[PDB]
Formats: C-alpha cells, structure tokens, sequence
C-alpha cells in the first residue's frame, strides 16, 4: 500500500492498517480463535472474520503484539531497504512509516508504495527482531556513517531552536537549570534564542565506566538548555553549544553511538526527532516572496 | 550458507 | 473554478467536446436536467424546417477511467444565448471555464511533523463540505455461456442461498435499479450444470410438483468484488436472438 | 447528546514524592489537548505559594 | 537429503528410462468436448 | 480569591452571529478560558441537521426527475445545507409539496407544531414546467459532530445524506484590557461566535462551560460465600431458612436470586430481616451467577 | 455460444482519506497524511481556520517559486471577493457595487481588459456580483503575467497585509506562532492514485498452475513479488530461516505449505522444508532437452 | 407445466398412504418459502396443493370478520358488495401471490427437501403412535443418557424411559 | 522490548543468539515448560531473549538440561523395568 | 482543577388531525375519502369502514390504500367523536 508519515512512532515500530492486518494474519487469528473455544471448526472462524465481529479485533491485537513485519520499498538497492518493524494498528489504509527510517529507504511521500511481509516461523520472527529490526540498522554498511540521520524538518527545528540573536526577551538573565529555561520559554517571559547564563550539569565519564558529574555555568542560549534536557548523560555540553546544522547533528548522533552505545542512541534519536518536529511547528518557518532578497548591486553588475 | 545457516552448514560439513 | 487561471480555460473547455455548445443562438424555452430547448432567433433561421433545437444531455455514464462524465445545465429559462456559447457544463467545467480541482485556503508552515517529506495536512472542514468527494462508476459484466449438460440459468431459482443470499434480487435474478449493495452480495444469480447421472426414485412427488428435471445444480452467480460498495444505477440485458426473453428483459 | 465519555485517571505512576506521571483515559476526541492546555497554563502561570 | 547436482548428456537408454510411453499422434485434444 | 467571570453583554449585532462578553478575569485566564471555550464550541455542540430524504419518483440518488433543472444529488446537497431548529423531539419528519414554475424555497415545507425554519429564503431546486411537481419527505434529527453515511436505508427509496450536526461556524475570542472596578491587571474576554441560527449564544456558552466542568469532574472467591451458612454470625434460624432448600454454602445462596427465595415460604419474616442484615455487608445475596460452584480463584488446587 | 449478457453499473462515491494523492499545479505532490479536526487548525486574528497546511521546505530545493506568487494572488482574489460579500450582505444599492467592481477591474498598467460597468444596466451588476462573491477570478497569461507590484496593489485594494503574510494563532496551545506565516488560496487537484485502489493483502489465496506459486496482481487475489534484490538484501544480513520460508514454505512447496497451515492453526510455529516445485519444473525443462540433470546421493 | 406432472408424485414407496398432494406442496414451499420470508404482509396463508400434477399454488386470505384488527385479513357491509353472500366469521380467501416465494433453495435439497422428508417421517411415526396410543410394549434401549434411557423398537419407532 | 544489545553482550556471536533463543522458545511453546523469568503476557520469543539477558540460559545450560532430563527419562524407564 | 472549576460556577391523534392529503400515500387515496367532503382524517375516523364500503366513490385500490393506512391503527379504527374535537383537542 501507499505510505504516509505518522511521526508519533518510535523507530522500532510502524503503522499498519487494520484491514491489511486482518488479511495478512488470518491463520494466526484462526489459531487464536480455536484456542479460546469461541468456535469449533475452521469454517466457523472463516465466517467470523468474513463478518468481522466485535471479538476478532482483540484477537488481532493479541497476535500483533510482539510479531515483527518486513517493510520493503520496491526498488531495494542495499540491505537497509528491507527493515523489520512492529505493527501499530491504523484506522486507515496507508502504512505509517517513521520519518528517520525514510532516509534509509530513499522514500519520500510523493506517492510511494511499500510491501509488507510476515515472518511466519519462529526462527524468522527472531531474525526479524535480532538482525533486521530497525533499531539494529543505525549505521550504513557501506561506511561508518549513521543512516538514521535527521533529514529535513527536524534539522530546521533544531537550527531555529539552538541559535541566538543579539536582543530578545530575557537577554542576559541567569537561570538555575534547563527546567526553568523551558518554563521561561513556555510561560512567555523569554525567547527561544536569547543568550543567557545557565547552570548545567554535564556528566563526563572520565573514569573506567564511572560517570562523574561536573556542574557549571555555561554562557549559552535558552534553546541550547532546552535541547540539553534531551541529551543523555555522557555527552558533553559542547555538542549542543554550537548552532546545529545537519553535519553537526549527524556527528552528535555519531558521538552518542560511539560513547553511550546503542540503546541511548535509539531513544535519543527519537527524542531528537520529537523535539525537532515540535519546535519546527512552533517556529512557523514559512517561505515568502520577500524572503528571496534581490541584490541591489545586481543590475549594475549586469 | 552465510547467515544463520552457517551453523547448519558447519554441522552438515562436519557430519559427512 | 480557478481563481488564478491563464485565460486559456475557455479554449480548452469549448474547443473540446464535453460541453454543449449552442449551434444557433436564440432564446431558451425549456431547461431540464435531461434536455435543453433553444428557440432559434429569426435573424439566424432557415425559411423551411421551422426549427427549435433540442440538446439531449449526457447524464451519468461511465468514462474510460471509471470517472463520472456528467453534464449539468447552466442556463436559466427565458435567457438569451449567442452563437458559439456554452449551454451545459461538462465534467470539471463551470460556466464554460475549466475547473479541474478546487481552490482552498493554504498555509506554509511546519506543523508538528505530519507534513514531513512532501505530505499534506487537511482540516475536517474540507471533508465536511463534500468538496473532493469524487464519483466513480464500475461496470460488472455477467455472460450466460453455453456448455455441456445444457445451457445455464439466470433465473434466481438456485440452491445454497439465504434471505441474505437473494433478499435484494427480484423474481428473475437481476438486482434492482437502486439497491445499495455491499462488498460481496449477489447482483446476478447464475447457476450452471455439473453431473449428468440420471433420475432418482426418491424425489418423485417433488418432481411431479415442480416438473424440474436437472435436479442437482451448481453456483456461479456474479458477486460484487470484495471491498467496494455502491448503488446500482443502470442494468443492461442483451439477448442473442432465438433465446427466450425472461420477464425483466 | 450531552452524555460524553467521562474519564477517570487510570494510574499515577510516580517516581519519588515530588515528581509524578499521571495519565487520563478515555477522553473524547480533541479533549486531551484542551485539558492538558488548561491544566498546563493554570499550573505554570498562576498558583498560590511563597518564595 | 542430497549433496551436489550432476549434469551430463542423455543417452537414448536414459531417455527411454525417463519415459512412460511413446508419444505418437500429434493430435492435441478433441476440442469439441473435453476429452484428450 | 480569584475574580470570577460573569456574562455582561450579549451584542446580537446580526441575526447569525453575536459577541458575548466575560468580565472580569485575572491575568492568564483570558487565553485559557478563550481557547478552552472555543475548542468546546467548535468540537461538540448539539445541532439539528438532516439525515434522510425520500423524493417520490426517485429510486436512487443518481437519477433525474422530470421537470427540475437540478439533479437529485444537487437537491440532496441543498437539503444538507438546511438550517432548521427543533424543540421537543429526538427526530422529526418534515413534508414538502410544491407545484408550479419557479423556485422551491425552504419556506414551502409544511411546518409542524415545533419545527422552526430559521432561514426561509433558502433555495432547494427549481421547478421548470406547469405540471411538474416534487413531493418529498425530509428527516431531521439531533446529533453531535459529523456523522457520515459510510458509518451508519431498508427500502430502496430512502436517500441518505451526510449529517453535519454542527450549529457554529467560526468562534473568535479577542482578549483585551479592562477598566475600573478600581483595579488594573484585569482582562475582558470578548467571544464573537458565528451561529447558523439554530443555537442561542448564551445557551452555547452555557453548554460549553457545562461540558468543560463535566470533564474536570474526573479529578476536580468470596470468603463469605465459601464459608457455610451456619458459620454466619447470625442465629441458627437464619442459616436454617436457607438450609431448608438443601443449601450448605453461602455461594449457593448467592447463586439464587433473592426474588426466588422470597417466592418460597420456607424463609420467614425475621429470616428476611436477617438476610437483609447479612446482605448489608454485600458479600452474599448480591444477585450473582456462578458456573455451578467454582470461580476462577476457587480453582481445584 | 452465449445466451445473454447482463451488465450492471455500480456507482461508488469515494470521498477522501489519509493516503490519497493531492497536488497543486506546479509539482508540489503529496500523500495527505492526517485529516485533523477543525479546532486544531492554525487560525488568524479574524477567526477563520486554514484548510491545508503544506510544508515550506519543498520550495528552495525543488525550485517552484511560482506557487508562492499563485498563493499571494489567490489571497488577493479572495480579498476582493470578501469585500464584495461584505458590500452585498449589507443590502447596499447598486451604486457602491458599481464603484468597487470598477476599481477592482481597472487596477494595473497598460493592460488588455479595459472593461466598464456603465453599459451593464443595474441588473447584470447584481448578478455579476452574485458570481463574484465567492472570489474574483483572475487571468494571468503565461509569460506576460502579473508582476509583483500589481499583486501588491491588488492586495492593497483589499485590506489584507502587503507582504501577504498574516500572523496566525495555534489551535492546540491557543498562542501565537512567531514570525508571521504565509496564507492564501492555492488551487489544488485530487489525483486518481487513491489509496483504496492500491492497498492489498493476502494470507492464502489461489495458486498458479504451471509453477505452484501465488498469482500476480490485485484483481487476481495475489501476493507481492519477493524479488531478486530482496533475496540479496536478506543474504546480506544473516537472516537464513526467513529466506528459507520466504522461498520454500510461503511460496512454492505445496506439502510444505499445507503442513505450515496446520502448524499455524495449532500454535506449533515450525516448518517442514521440502523442495520448491518450480525447481522440479526446471529439472523437467532441462531434462526435456538432450540434457540429463539429476540429483546425486 | 414442465412436461412432468403425473409421475414424481406417484413414486410412491413411502408416501403413498401419506398425503401425496401435501408432500408436493411442502416440496414446493421448500423450493420457494426457504430464504425469502415472502413478505411482512400480516395476512392468513393458504397453500393449495394438487394431487394429480403435484404442482401447487399460494393463495392469500381475507378472513371475514366483524372487527378491524389483522387489517390485511379484515365485514358484512363490505359483504354487501358481494350481495351479503359472506357470513360473519369465515376465512374467505380473496387474493393470491405473484410467481416468487423463494426463487432460491433450488439444488439445495440435502437440508430443505431432506428436512421436509424428516418432518414427514416424524408425522408418520406419530400416526403409528395414534393407532395404539399406549400399551404394554417391550423395547431394547440403545443410548445411555443422563437420567433417561432411549429405546429402539420395531418399525423404526422409538421411546424413552424417565428415571423417576 | 526494544533492543537486544545485552543478549549479544552475553552471547558474542549474534547468530548463536538466534539458535539459543529459538531452541528456548520451542521448549517453552510446544513442550510446555515454564518460563524462568515472570512474564507480562509477552510472547515466547521475547521471553526467550529475556531469559538470555538474565544469563540463566545459553547453549551450555541447554545441553546440560537436555542431557540430564534425557538421563532422567531413561532412568525412570530403567527403574520401571527393573 | 479546583481553581478552574471555581472559575466556572457562574455559568453552569396526530394522524386524525392531519389532512388526508398529508398522508404518505398517493393523491388518489386521499381523493377517495375527499369525494365525500372530508378534509381531515378525523372525519374518516368518525365514519365506519362499512359505511365507506357502501359508497362506490372509493375504489378497489383505494380499499387497499385504506387498509395500508389502517395498518398503523391511527385512523379508521371504528371510533365515534362528538363532532370534531376530543378533550386534548381543546379550543386553546
């Protein structure tokens, strides 16, 4: 079916419609229905799901739960074009696909289609969870570069968030933590980019596997403290102290993967995507006809 | 004889 | 309509063949959803063949891409029309212009990720106004072939049915005009032959009652393909000559 | 026509006594945002207290 | 179950050992009924 | 000691839309109550739209009727936009009869004793011949939100339109500064709604506040049955009254209804009072039904 | 050899849903992704919600800057239409309507139109305003179009802001979006690549005759082709049992898949592999030559 | 006719002494009245059954009364147009049906016609019981139910024994 | 369940993880053995990997338990015979 | 929630009376009764069905339409009125 976005997803799960889910999982639903004792012969179960009564949707949510599926975009070129997700059921008729994963599939949303495949046997469910799961493919096999790099909206939300301007609301005030930085942004007393001394507590792990806390006052902005609320423990503050374009957020996720491993990098990739979408929505970053500024010197050059 | 099946092909190549 | 067009819409609408262009100008006499009657002006008119023109519009019928090629009358009554002028708008036309889609209030802003790569995010005010609600028409055919053990039966008189098997069919198998069906009902009931064998000495009284001599039959009725709803708007029945016309034909 | 779905808080999954995570279900479509926004603006903007 | 696949030429004795009957007539089917 | 909002002025500047006014409000509550009441008024208000239409000589909604210059589908859209008030009913059936050249306005409906059309100039269709007449039955009912045709017809002559049960169109609040009452930093909430005539504005703001205050109302094996009847704290007669029907466990008493026990004279008048005293703890005689004896917690091991 | 042909015309009415494809007239495609409620839409300081929220980031890379000029000129057209609706809803006499329609039709440089309403005679002007009240149509020829200053002067005739950008509030939070955003009217088309014509699913359907594999397509109730590059992509992981059931059990081997169906409806979750039947077809086609292919041991 | 109405009625192995025309009417109702419920027309039914041909018809009633309820089967002043020929109380039929009544249930005769044949067997067994109505008779029990024992007897008749 | 990182930290091959967890899930599903960790109505795959993460199951312990519970069955048969 | 709730406590037979032409049936079924100068169905309920059957102004199809109307039991139930008005039909 045709794909669509659904940005509420965690990156190990994808949205899958109820009609496709009841068609692809007919034998598991038959086995579940025969186990409970609701029906007797197989025919009765096929009439039940042909009618789609009120009790087979609980059966369907109990066959989905921990059963991965293989999503596949139709021109598969490398191995990151078949990835295994966990379904989340969708009122609708379109596969909801987590956005970061799109940069692996070369999948935009201009009319694309993807195929779902079901691992039937038990070794195949374990291969989908342990080799082909989308959390397991965060580095491209051609090199060392991360393939779950945040693509387009989220880097605009970050670049508007962690930046600065020479005067805003709350210029040069002092803040006792990142929590009241977000509280000053939400209440309407400061701006998202307004330079400010905060007190942040960065955890540097300089010992042999022991995280040592160092707390200090960084001359930073409001947005850099709000984004510091999402960074895991081990990364230093200077990973967010800059302006965070796309190369900088890619090496942010890369340094998180090299230091803190896989699980903080998966949960931190999701928190990056969520905060990028949220502050890009709050940014209101349009495009106008006045934004393309003609040079005044252009006509004399011609 | 590469992936998960490399153990199966080790077993079959050992038991000849 | 397009609010921002190029003025080229009238050439594409009139110079195609979906609108009902007036041949001789004059005064409209009778407008209807079916037909339009123009009374021809006297300074455009033949001496003989007295002449008031009738435009029979093309109502709801199937296009090639399963769209709905409609024609709506756009003139009032008593209204003057000139030679070379639209009378009935066609599909995706309006007053002789060319209106393909519809014009809606758009804003350019990132909104919480739901328009990430190229996606579009639409209010429920659009679907409540029934303004993209397109109308499609599917043609479903059912032939009565000629095989061994005899010809087929279209007469709804068949077995393996339920009140839900033919509660929408008439007394001769074909679904009504207007019956709103679901995905998987029966539109045309059709039974064919199977085994020949011979006559049985059990159903003797029943064979005297009906006079049927088959007696066992199969089932090959046309059904709505699984997934689509609809409303049966038009039924055609063509009969090869010699065959008995049933009551609905 | 007036009787909606009326919720009750299903769990208070709390960390240590000055921090909590309170859920609410089921709410009618579109009311999660209006109760979250009303409670958020009231708590974050105007509460009685001393400092 | 089985190791390597072996390919070789087909002897006329080998082709008669594959077979189950000589196909004589070219007549495909009856075509007016259903029988072959 | 927060100042409380009270409605002060309802400026009915036109027939459709009005400007209700709330005053006073402490700072911060302006945007809170404004966004909250806007979202309730747009979300769920009781409207009075139309559901079914049955034109007389029309089989399906894609046909055409002889003598009306619009299709039956366009007549269904024009009836979908009908703005109508009902007063004392759930649903109601309106009747329309019209014959002659010209429009069929919305004032040609034979009105009942409680249905009230609020815009009688609304065109439905145009009859266009001397003897060509429509005669339809319209079904108008209450509701909430948007209930389409695909979710929810038995003969072939009914026609189902979509149902937009929603009276309001555009709700805009504009907070602004407040004068005397001898205190500054107070606010005024001025809400300009946009009704289609089917809902009074003070009734709309009252139902919205009632819905929101209803939403904040959320936070602002039995051991007696397994034990024997004789093990109860009451006297032996209260146990013997139940035991006369060959009952040894109170689970058997809970398996049978109290009405079934009252239909037998083996129990006495004082035994009924003892049964009421036992059922006051709600452990037995609560009107339950068991498989025979055992619940799932009462399992055999 | 046919007795009678019955043709029946079903008439489906397909509305809109998440998954359809809409697009403007400049290449801005898109799968509609969420059909929001009315309240969540960004509204402005008049009250009206916007209908569709596009994405700005498609403009500087995919260089179709014409859609933003079309958006601003559409907002100008609707501003003139709203002023006609305001001057007509108040039941004003035809003089003020004649004044305003004449000012909206002159408005430019040396142009081609040059209309005057002094030869329309007080009844056509009311009907022309009855047709203009939902907006005023504007022609813009291809390479001789409306420049920027004419769009600005037409946005000044309505009382809209000059830059085309209105400040917009939010529907959820109810608080203002910073840096005011671009609204207007764009003329968007629904394309007939719908989503309930592409969506398909198959547990177990019919099987082909010559090679015992599932049929292809949607009308034939078929399964999706697990092609060659997907086989390479599963060799590229270490997924071995997934590929074995992906090309022996789920696809080809008939006794294998009936054993599989019994094992799935009994809870077992186990495959008896066997051989692809299409490999036996390869053996019969190579063997039908003079070639003697076998299976040793 | 279907050129076969003097032979299927006269089979006549098991239903000769049983009603032949009634069995013909019942088979006709199965081939018809099966999955159509005819209509909601609340009126008195009357099937008219032929013995010689086997075929049958379906008539509606009019049910002469002095009352108004059952209004599709509802007097003497209306009988004055019949010149008072109707009397009070009769079930005088004055309507019929139009060739429909389960233009369904055709080949399916393993549950419909088989069901009516089972009904005829039960009717004939009750007729066998009607010729004695109760007597000192022996049987051989075949099935072992709870607090009742099912007994087989001669000429396919059966019984049961209660535990009390 | 999201990641299987520690299940590879305790079985370093990442392909032997699939064999050990498949053997364990086949013992829990059809053979009718109890899980050694208390579940939360998880499927048998996640319970297998959840036992791997605790460390109480790998291929060594599975061979130990299959040899001991095969010797137990044959010992019960021999003591039933003699 | 207590603050927000305290900020809102200052807010929180018809078938016989109808005409014969108003019936769902065709105009002929109404005209059959209207030929005897009847405009309301209450006048039809005032007269017996036997008295209507003794007049040839009603037809055979009109009798079936009258039966279809009387199937709802709102009219032609053999009643007797004063002239027009019941007690609920009172003049105010």
């Amino acid at each position: 079916s045709v794909i669509t976005v659904g940005p509420y997803l965690r990156l190990h799960q994808c949205g899958l419609p109820k009609k496709m889910a009841l068609e692809l999982f007919k034998p598991f639903i038959y086995g579940k229905l025969e186990l409970r004792g609701l029906a007797t012969t197989i025919k009765a179960a096929k009439k039940m799901v042909e009618r789609e009564e009120a009790v087979v949707w609980d059966i369907l949510d109990e066959v989905i739960r921990e059963h991965p599926v293989l999503l596949n975009r139709a021109p598969t070129l490398h191995r990151l074009g078949i990835q295994a997700f966990e379904p989340v059921l969708i009122e609708g008729k379109a596969i909801q696909l987590h956005p970061l994963v799109c940069a692996a599939y070369n999948a935009d949303f201009d009319g694309d289609q993807m195929a779902v495949h079901v691992p039937l046997t038990l070794e195949a469910q374990l291969e989908a969870r342990a080799l082909m799961m989308s959390t397991n493919n965060i580095l491209s096999p051609a090199n060392g570069e991360p393939i779950i790099v945040p693509s387009q909206d989220v880097v605009l939300g970050l670049y508007y968030m962690t930046r600065d301007c020479v005067n805003a609301k709350g210029e040069g005030m002092v803040l006792t933590g990142p929590k009241e930085a977000e509280r000053l942004y939400r209440s309407g007393l400061a701006s998202l980019h307004a330079r400010v001394k905060v007190r942040i507590t960065e955890y540097e792990k300089d010992a042999n596997g022991e995280l040592v806390a160092k707390t200090s006052l960084k001359d930073t902005t409001v947005g850099r403290a709000i984004l510091w609320m999402i960074v895991p423990k081990g990364l230093p503050y200077s990973i967010v102290n800059q302006a965070l374009g796309k190369k900088a957020i890619s090496k942010m996720l890369n340094t998180c993967y090299r230091i803190l491993g896989l699980k903080p990098t998966v949960i931190f990739a999701d928190q990056i995507m969520y905060t990028g979408f949220a502050y890009a929505a709050r940014s209101g970053a349009s495009v106008g006809i006045d934004d393309m500024v003609i040079p005044e010197k252009k006509h004399e050059i011609i | 004889p590469a992936g998960t099946g490399y153990a199966y092909h080790q077993d079959r190549m050992r038991r000849r | 309509k397009p609010l921002v067009g190029t003025g080229m819409e009238r050439a594409v609408a009139v110079d195609s063949g979906v609108t009902a262009v007036a041949k001789r100008g004059g005064v409209v006499q009778y407008v209807d959803a079916s037909r339009i009657v123009i009374k021809v002006n006297e300074d455009e008119m033949y001496p003989g063949e007295a002449g008031i023109d009738i435009y029979n519009l093309t109502k709801y019928t199937r296009s090639n891409q399963n769209t709905c090629i409609n024609q709506m009358p756009c003139v009032s009554l008593g209204e003057p029309v000139e030679r070379g002028d639209v009378l009935a708008d066609g599909p995706s036309t309006d007053l002789g212009e060319l209106a393909l889609g519809q014009n809606m209030r758009v804003a350019f802003m990132p909104w919480n990720g739901y328009n990430f790569e190229d996606s579009i995010l639409v209010s429920e005010r659009v679907v409540q106004e029934d303004r993209f609600t397109t109308i499609h028409i599917q043609e479903l055919a059912c032939v009565s072939r000629d095989t061994k053990l005899g010809p087929e039966e279209i007469t709804a008189d068949i077995p393996n049915v339920g009140e839900a098997a033919l509660s929408k069919l008439d007394e001769s198998g074909i679904v009504y005009i207007g019956a709103e069906v679901t995905g998987g009902d029966i539109l045309v009931g059709k039974v064919t032959p199977k085994g020949e064998t011979q006559l049985t000495p059990e159903e003797k009284l029943l064979r005297a009652i009906f006079g049927e001599k088959a007696s066992d039959v199969k089932d090959s009725s046309l059904r709505v393909p699984n997934g689509v709803s609809g409303t049966v708007i038009d039924v055609q029945v063509f009969t090869r000559d010699g065959v008995e016309k049933d009551k609905r034909a | 026509v007036t009787e909606f779905l009326k919720p009750r808080l299903v769990d208070i999954e709390q960390v240590s006594s000055t921090h909590a995570k309170v859920t609410l279900e089921p709410l009618e479509r579109g009311f999660g945002h209006t109760l979250g926004n009303a409670l958020r603006r009231i708590l974050l903007s105007s509460m009685p207290g001393c400092a | 179950e089985f190791d390597a696949i072996k390919i070789a030429l087909a002897s006329p004795d080998m082709i008669r050992s594959w077979s189950f009957g000589e196909v004589k007539k070219p007549e495909t089917i009856n075509y007016r009924t259903f029988k072959p | 000691e927060f100042l409380k909002p009270r409605l002060v002025d309802i400026e009915q500047v036109s027939s459709t839309h009005a400007k209700v006014t709330l005053e006073p409000l402490e700072r911060g509550f302006g945007h809170t109550l404004g966004n909250a009441l806007r979202r309730i008024l747009l979300s769920s208000m009781p409207g009075c739209a139309v559901t079914e239409v049955e034109i007389d000589g029309v089989l399906h909604e894609y046909s055409t009727k002889e003598g009306v210059q619009e299709d039956i589908l366009e007549i269904l859209l024009n009836l979908k936009g009908l703005a109508v008030r009902v007063q004392g009913k759930d649903e109601v059936i309106l009747t329309l009869n019209k014959s002659g050249i010209g429009p069929v306005t919305a004032a040609d409906i034979t009105h009942d004793g409680d249905v009230e059309i609020v815009k009688p100039q609304h065109v439905i269709c145009h009859l266009t011949d001397e003897n060509a007449s429509i005669s339809m039955r319209i079904k108008v009912q209450r509701g909430r939100g948007y209930v389409p045709a695909s979710t929810r017809e038995r003969p072939i002559g009914r026609l189902l339109v979509d149902a937009c049960y929603s009276p309001v169109e555009r709700i805009a609040y504009n907070v602004e500064a407040a004068r005397v009452e001898q205190r500054t930093d107070l606010d005024k909430l001025v809400i300009e709604m946009e009704t289609n005539g089917t809902i009074d504005p003070e009734e709309a703001i009252r139902r919205a506040a009632t819905i929101l205050a209803e939403q904040l109302e959320a936070f602002v094996f039995d051991p007696i049955l397994l034990r024997p009847v004789d093990d109860l704290e009451l006297t032996v007669r209260s146990a013997n009254c139940l035991k006369a029907e060959a009952i040894h466990y109170i689970g058997d008493l809970v398996q049978r209804t109290e009405v079934e026990l009252l239909k037998t004279p083996n129990l006495g008048k004082k035994s009924l009072t003892e049964i009421k005293d036992v059922l006051a703890s709600r452990g037995l005689s609560l009107g339950m039904r068991l498989e025979n004896w055992p619940p799932a917690s009462i399992a055999d091991e | 050899g046919v007795l009678k042909i019955v043709k029946v015309y079903l008439a489906v009415k397909r509305r809109i849903q998440p998954g359809d494809k809409m697009a403007g007239r400049h290449g801005n495609k898109g799968v509609i992704s969420k059909i929001n409620p009315i309240e969540d839409m960004p509204y402005d300081e008049n009250g009206t919600p916007v209908d569709i929220v596009l994405n700005p980031l498609g403009v500087p890379s995919r260089m179709n800057i014409g859609q933003i000029l079309e958006t601003h000129l559409g907002m100008a057209a609707k501003g003139i239409g709203d002023k006609i609706n305001a001057m007509l809803k108040q039941q004003q006499e035809v003089a003020k309507l004649r004044e305003f329609i004449q000012r909206a039709y002159d408005l430019g440089a040396d142009v081609r139109q040059k209309v005057d309403l002094s030869t329309f005679s007080d009844e056509e002007v009311m009907r022309l305003a009855e047709n203009l009240r939902k907006g005023m149509p504007i022609a813009t020829p291809v390479f001789d179009g409306a420049k920027e200053a004419e769009i600005k002067e037409l946005l000044k005739l309505g009382d809209l802001p000059t830059s085309g950008q209105i400040r917009l509030y939010d529907g959820r939070t109810g608080e203002q979006f910073e840096r005011p955003v671009t609204v207007g009217y764009m003329y968007m088309l629904k394309l007939n690549h719908l989503v309930d014509d592409k969506m398909h699913a198959r547990s177990t359907g019919s099987y082909s005759l010559v090679t015992q594999q599932p049929l292809g397509g949607k009308a034939q109730f078929g399964g999706q082709r697990f092609g060659e590059m997907e086989v390479w992509a599963l060799e590229a992981y270490g997924a071995a049992y997934t590929l074995q059931e992906m090309l022996t059990v789920k696809s080809d081997d008939v006794n294998g898949r009936t054993k599989m169906y019994k094992n799935i409806v009994d809870g077992n979750h186990q495959m008896e592999p066997g051989m692809p039947e299409s490999f036996n077809v390869l053996l019969k086609e190579i063997r039908s030559l003079g070639i003697n292919i076998e299976l040793e041991d | 006719m279907n050129k076969e109405i003097l032979a299927v009625v006269e089979a006549v192995s098991n239903e000769k002494a049983l009603p032949r025309e009634k069995i013909f009417e019942a088979l006709e109702s199965a081939l018809a009245t099966a999955t159509k419920k005819k209509y909601e027309q609340e009126i008195d039914v009357r099937v008219q059954i032929d013995r010689k041909s086997g075929d049958f018809d379906t008539f509606r009633r009019w049910l002469v009364v002095d009352e108004v309820t059952q209004p599709t089967k509802e007097t003497l002043e209306a009988a004055r147009y019949e010149d008072e020929s109707l009397n009070l109380g009769d079930y005088v039929e004055d309507q019929i049906e139009s060739v429909t009544f389960d233009r369904i249930t055709t080949q399916t005769a393993k549950q419909v016609i088989v069901q009516k044949v089972r009904e005829a067997e039960r009717a004939m067994v009750v007729d066998q019981f009607r010729e004695h109505e109760g007597e000192i008779i022996t049987g051989v029990v075949k099935k072992v139910n709870r607090d009742n024992i099912s007994l087989d007897l001669g000429n396919n008749a059966e019984a049961v024994i209660l535990r009390e | 369940r999201v990641t299987v990182q520690d299940a590879v930290e305790k079985i370093g091959n990442r392909f032997d993880l699939v064999l050990v967890a498949a053997r364990r899930a086949r013992q829990m599903q059809v053979g009718g053995k109890d899980p050694l960790v208390p579940e939360e109505n998880d499927k048998t795959t996640v319970i297998a990997l959840r036992e791997i993460e605790e460390g109480l199951i790998n291929n060594q312990i599975l061979d130990v338990r299959e040899r001991q519970e095969q010797q137990e069955q044959e010992a019960a048969e021999l003591q039933a015979v003699t």
